[PDB]
RNA sequence: AUGAUGUCAUACUUAUCCUGUCCCUUUUUUUUCCA
């Protein structure tokens, strides 16, 4: 469990590598994730507990990105869930990959 | 665990808000979920088994 | 003497030990009453034969478990070699592919039980150290692309025995030895002296008679390598004629001749025969170590040289406290053996020294750089400081990169894992440098070969008790004088080597002292003092002592044991006193066992009473995985403190089926949990003697924190506006920072150490209630004072 | 659906388990034939000697055994098991031998967790990864 | 190969062997050897991740085919700054360029 | 017409702080009907 923690909380540092002019969403964030950093088992707790208990959600919110011959959505979803899902995420992985959910044509594959 | 899958199905109906544009999400999926990867890859399975056939 | 009035209390509890078995089991057989239709039979009948039948099977595969042990145990080391027949090949041959048909006749059932749990289960709603070989075929799975000699034996033997420094020694002395009662055999490492002098004792026919030879040892394994090699040479199994007995370990049979124990084995052979009718020879090795067990045996053989003239004692040492030792032994001869191998340079700084880890740092630096081939073995003060330095090594190494060659730095303590303790056995690789980082444990009992230069800090971490108001403080010390000399004695083992001291000539000759204090004097005694109330020394002021203790600290020794009740209001044992003083651990403890008959809580303060035996090791905290460990850690602090933490955890490691990789997933070291389990197993050993009836507190924690409470109720805090004061002596202790209520702080606390570290700590604590203290020790603790 | 497919599962798991299960009892009873036959070939100069020794040995085994399951309720298990592991005991007893591993000036030369990329980012000058001189 | 017959010699692999193949290879030798081979053996999934990365970020990543601690370094580039000063002319013709000389520092050996 | 004295609270200034206090050397101890 710590070890997919440091995993998730990696990847979502990995947005403010630049630590920019960032706003108060973000600086929310950056909190966040150094309090989970430092007590690494409120955090799970709370993690496990959000994948037990909860179904029902904040509003997620959208733009667009101009790549001036199409446009991307991007999402935005609030700092508490981001941590939850990027937890769940690394587990989901991982589990799949140990057991062999995916047959080897599926291929944006770790292997080359 | 059903509870995973509740939780990763109940997470995708959301309310999707722009400037001052709200509506609730009930039919596709959100890609911008940190597990959609997973989604994509795992439906994108059932979707290879209908174009090639379980014996294949 | 004093000596047989003690004989005569002693011979007496022991009838009156016996009579009170005795009696114990008469009562017990009256209070369990013993009161051992054709249909009836013939109902009953089926079902004792179904019982017969199950416990038959298990029975009789435990008979096929006896004889499948039994045929590859006796195969072992009769067929590989002899010339044998018919009969017994056809056996061997039956016997192996026999057992090899049940294996597999095993292996069917359980091949087909994982296969058939192996399938896909649609769920269902209802509300070893190898991670980098999981990390090595990652990569190769990424990176694919398809599309007689025994005589010759002992000659050897005996010719290195010839080149001992003893060997042409032989003669001389066992006649010296002929002669005199008491002799002093002064002699340095290497000598042969624990090795070949039990054996020449043994070619004397000192072992006729029925007799025995007795070596002890200040530590359990060191009694094992000695006894090992002087087996190897004895050309015998170890464990029958020459044998070993230590803790939990016997290895000694009626054969026994040569038996090796430590200091602590033979007081308690003390407690089983006071006169070592049969031992001819008590040799005791090394006396030197200070041990308190060292300085009971000295006054008790003394006494018995003076009762037993045929009696034979022989106290072998290194260094030069053969003074004051012939002195208490009214003037031994003294003989000498020459022993030291190979010449040894010492160097000094040049001028004192100002910050000496940098100048570990720098001399293991130069030294590595420009040296001939070599090992390296230098000393700090310990783990802190040790790992410190190892960074400073490995730094250096990082920057300096290929214009070094391979620094395999080791570091050593006691604490550290033991596979990283094994870590620093193997022999160099070829072209590497091996420099050891250790502690003084390295000084004694740690010989590793190879090592041509050796470092001397000057220093060491001393224990320093001053009673006056009970504080035991780890302090740093400069090193004593006896203390450079083996630290540079330490080398030379294998070749001319050197030992470069950080400080002066001018300092050592000046300003060192000869012999670290007898412990005698500087430890905490109450477990001796507990010891020697056991045999019935009543006058304990003008007891033979060689180093007497300050009469403060045994004031305050018996004014504890009072308090806890061991003695009576004049100071002598009450029952509580001797069966608490037979418990081989502190009375603190053992009056908290005592306590947990009366609260029920038996297994709970069995298991903490194991658990504070060994505890300063339980938990491993590596640099490199610093918040998986304090993670895996976390995991188990409960609330009430954490002496039930341990209970918890040994709780859920003998949940695991005692497994190894259970500690190792979760941060604890194994040495420790097996060592307190062997310790539990054994008060349980003791538990019937004692009176102790096996109940369990049935969760309820609020009778173990009472049980520790009758244990420690002088180990106790209270909370003051200006720090955490104690309750007696109201001077200001401080919380560890690993302690599962760190910054919980509780307004009532109670602890287990006492040391003033950096700053002054308690260790192991917990929250206590004050009404206990009223509720247990109401004549020590009053209300006034809560 | 997913009622009709559960219990075709679990219906065609238990099909081929019990078939399995056959096979096993047949392999068994194969494996009977091969014991019978082993102590068949079994029963029809140091042999003497080492014999005798056998008896011996094992004979005072049953003893020792015997009587340390008596005095202590399992002191075979105090004494036999526990004596062999544990570490400066076993460098005693002269115990050899009790993976792929290599020299360590290779490792550790680099250190981290995240790629060098910044995360998209690109602006910052991470061309050439050593200063020119 | 060399590691199976250094199981069999059960001798080391010393860094002779390794070091004519230090930058070779896709993921890269060097790989094998980083400091957190042990929390980056957990991480499954992360190419299918880099990719998704862009519905969450509003910034295009030029490398989302790729990750420096997994898959090494896949490009060297120092050569090209010692040619690049061997063809604008060398220090010398480089500074003539420049204010160099109007500093009067004694050479260019310490200008930071 | 502004003296200092101040146990006066407020207003203000350094875009001055919010991470920057913490950790123990060595080591030994007798055991009892099995079933």
């Amino acid at each position: 469990d710590t070890k997919l923690l440091i995993l998730a909380l990696e990847r979502l540092k990995e947005a403010y590598s630049v630590k920019s002019r960032l706003n108060q969403s973000q600086r929310e964030e950056l909190g966040l994730i150094e309090q989970a950093y430092d007590n690494p088992h409120e955090a799970l707790s709370r993690i496990k507990r959000h994948l037990l208990t909860q179904r029902a959600f904040k509003e997620v919110g959208i733009e667009f990105m101009d790549l001036y011959s199409h446009l991307v959505p991007v999402y935005d979803v609030e700092p508490l869930e981001k941590i939850t899902d990027a937890y769940l995420d690394q587990y989901l992985w991982y589990e799949a990959d140990k057991r062999r959910l995916f047959p080897p044509w599926i291929k944006p594959a770790d292997t080359e | 665990d059903h509870n995973i899958a509740d939780y990763m199905t109940a997470k995708n109906n959301v309310v999707i808000n722009y400037k001052d544009m709200n509506h609730t999400n009930s039919y596709g999926i959100i890609r911008g979920l940190q597990f959609a990867s997973f989604i994509v890859q795992y439906y994108g399975l059932v979707m290879d088994l209908l174009v090639l056939g379980l014996h294949r | 003497d004093e000596w047989e009035r003690t004989e005569r209390e002693r011979l007496q509890d022991l009838e009156e030990r016996d009579a009170f078995a005795e009696r114990v089991r008469q009562r017990d057989k009256d209070r369990t009453r013993n009161v051992l239709a054709e249909e009836d039979r013939k109902a009953m009948v089926p079902e004792l034969r179904k019982k017969s039948r199950r416990e038959y099977l298990a029975k009789r595969e435990r008979e096929k478990l006896e004889d499948l042990e039994a045929e590859l145990a006796d195969e072992e080391f009769l067929f590989g070699d002899v010339e044998l027949s018919r009969h017994e090949r056809q056996e061997l041959k039956y016997k192996r592919r026999v057992r090899d048909l049940a294996r597999e006749y095993r292996a069917a059932g359980e091949q087909e039980k994982l296969e058939a749990t192996n399938r896909y289960h649609m769920p269902k709603e209802t509300r070893p150290g190898e991670e980098q070989r999981r990390w090595e075929e990652a990569r190769l799975g990424a990176a694919s692309l398809k599309f007689s000699t025994q005589a010759q034996q002992k000659e050897s033997i005996q010719a290195v025995r010839r080149s001992l420094p003893v060997f042409p020694f032989r003669e001389e002395l066992l006649a010296a030895i002929a002669n005199h009662q008491v002799l002093i055999i002064e002699g340095e490492t290497g000598s042969g002296k624990t090795t070949q002098i039990p054996q020449y004792l043994f070619e004397e026919g000192y072992t006729n008679k029925g007799m025995k030879i007795a070596c002890t040892q200040p530590r359990r394994v060191a009694a094992m390598s000695v006894a090992a090699r002087v087996a190897r040479e004895m050309g015998v199994k170890l464990g029958n004629e020459v044998g070993y007995s230590i803790r939990f370990e016997d290895c000694t049979s009626e054969r026994t001749v040569l038996r090796y124990m430590t200091d602590g084995m033979l007081l308690r052979e003390f407690l089983s025969e006071p006169d070592l009718a049969s031992y001819s020879v008590v040799m005791v090795d090394e006396a030197h170590e200070r041990t308190l067990h060292t300085d009971i045996l000295f006054g008790l053989i003394k006494d018995v040289a003076r009762f037993r003239p045929e009696l034979k004692v022989l106290v072998a040492s290194a260094t030069m406290d053969t003074a004051r030792f012939s002195t208490f032994f009214d003037d031994a001869p003294v003989f000498r053996i020459p022993g030291r191998r190979f010449p040894v340079d010492i160097f000094y700084t040049k001028a004192p020294e100002a910050d000496y880890l940098e100048a570990c740092v720098v001399s293991v630096l130069q030294i590595h750089v420009t040296q001939p081939p070599g090992d390296i073995l230098v000393f700090l003060t310990g783990q802190e400081e040790i790992e410190a330095a190892c960074e400073m090594l490995q730094d250096r190494c990082r920057r300096l990169g290929s214009k070094i060659r391979e620094l395999l730095v080791l570091p050593i303590y006691a604490n550290l894992p033991s596979d990283m303790q094994a870590r620093i056995f193997q022999p160099t690789p070829p072209g590497a440098r091996k420099v050891v980082v250790a502690t003084n444990i390295a000084e004694t009992s740690l010989t590793i070969e190879g090592i041509i230069y050796v470092l001397d800090p000057g220093f060491c971490k001393q224990k320093s008790y001053n009673p006056r108001t009970g504080m035991e403080s780890l302090t740093v010390t400069p090193c004593s004088k006896a203390s450079a000399n083996q630290r540079a004695g330490r080398a030379g083992r294998v070749a001319a080597g050197k030992c470069f001291r950080l400080y002066t000539a001018w300092a050592y000759q000046h300003e060192l002292e000869e012999t670290t204090v007898p412990e005698i004097q500087r430890t905490s005694l109450g477990n001796v003092v507990l010891l020697l109330k056991s045999l019935g020394i009543h006058d304990l002021m003008h007891f033979d002592f060689l180093d007497p203790p300050p009469y403060e600290t045994l004031l305050l020794a018996l004014e504890q044991l009072y308090a806890l009740g061991a003695l009576n209001h004049l100071g002598e044992l009450t029952t509580s006193g001797r069966k608490m003083a037979e418990l081989p651990v502190d009375p603190m403890l053992s009056k908290m066992i005592l306590a947990s008959e009366k609260y029920s809580c038996s297994e709970e303060i069995l298991t903490v009473a194991a658990m504070l035996s060994v505890n300063n090791s339980i938990f491993y905290r590596p640099k490199d995985k610093v918040v998986h460990a304090d993670n895996a850690r976390v995991n188990f602090f409960l609330p009430g403190g954490d002496h039930l933490v341990l209970l918890n955890v040994y709780t859920q490691w003998a949940e695991s089926g005692y497994s190894s990789q259970w500690c190792y997933e979760n941060f604890v070291q194994f040495r420790s949990m097996r060592r307190a389990r062997d310790v539990r197993e054994q008060l349980e050993g003791l538990l019937e003697r004692v009176e102790v009836g096996l109940s369990s507190c049935q969760g309820d924690y609020i009778r173990v924190r009472k049980a520790i409470t009758a244990g420690y109720f002088y180990h106790t805090a209270r909370l003051t506006r200006s720090g955490y004061r104690t309750v007696k002596q109201q001077q200001t202790v401080f919380i560890h920072p690993n302690s599962s209520l760190f910054e919980q702080q509780p307004r009532w606390l109670l602890y287990h150490e006492l040391v003033l570290t950096t700053k002054e700590f308690m260790r192991q604590v917990l929250e206590i209630e004050s009404s206990w203290l009223l509720e247990v020790a109401p004549h020590y603790y009053k209300a006034k004072e809560l | 659906a997913d009622r009709k497919a559960r219990e075709a599962v679990e219906m065609r798991a238990q099909v081929e388990r019990k078939m399995a299960q056959k096979e096993k009892e047949k392999h068994e009873e194969k494996l009977r034939e091969m014991a019978q036959k082993a102590r068949e070939r079994r029963a029809g100069d140091g042999e003497a000697r080492e014999r005798d020794e056998i008896r011996h040995d094992r004979r005072k085994e049953r003893q020792h055994d015997r009587n340390l399951s008596r005095a202590a309720p399992d002191k075979r298990s105090k004494l036999q098991r526990n004596e062999n592991r544990d570490i400066s005991e076993v460098i005693a007893l002269g115990v050899p031998n009790p993976e792929v591993q290599y020299d360590q000036r290779l490792f550790n030369q680099s250190k981290g967790m995240d790629s060098g990329f910044a995360g998209g980012e690109d602006e910052i000058y991470n061309v050439y990864d050593q200063a020119w001189r | 190969l060399k590691r199976q017959e250094a199981i069999a010699q059960n001798r080391r692999l010393t860094l002779e062997d390794l070091e004519d193949s230090w930058d070779r290879g896709i993921p890269r030798i060097n790989t094998l050897f980083q400091k957190d081979r042990h929390t980056l053996a957990y991480d499954k999934g992360w190419r299918v991740r880099t990719d998704f990365k862009q519905y969450q970020v509003l910034k295009q990543n030029p490398f989302w085919w790729t990750h420096q601690r997994h898959d090494g370094k896949l490009w060297n580039l120092n050569n090209y700054r010692t040619d690049m000063i061997q063809a604008l002319g060398g220090v010398e013709g480089i500074l003539e360029h420049t204010l160099f000389k109007g500093t009067y520092f004694p050479t260019w050996e310490g200008l930071f």
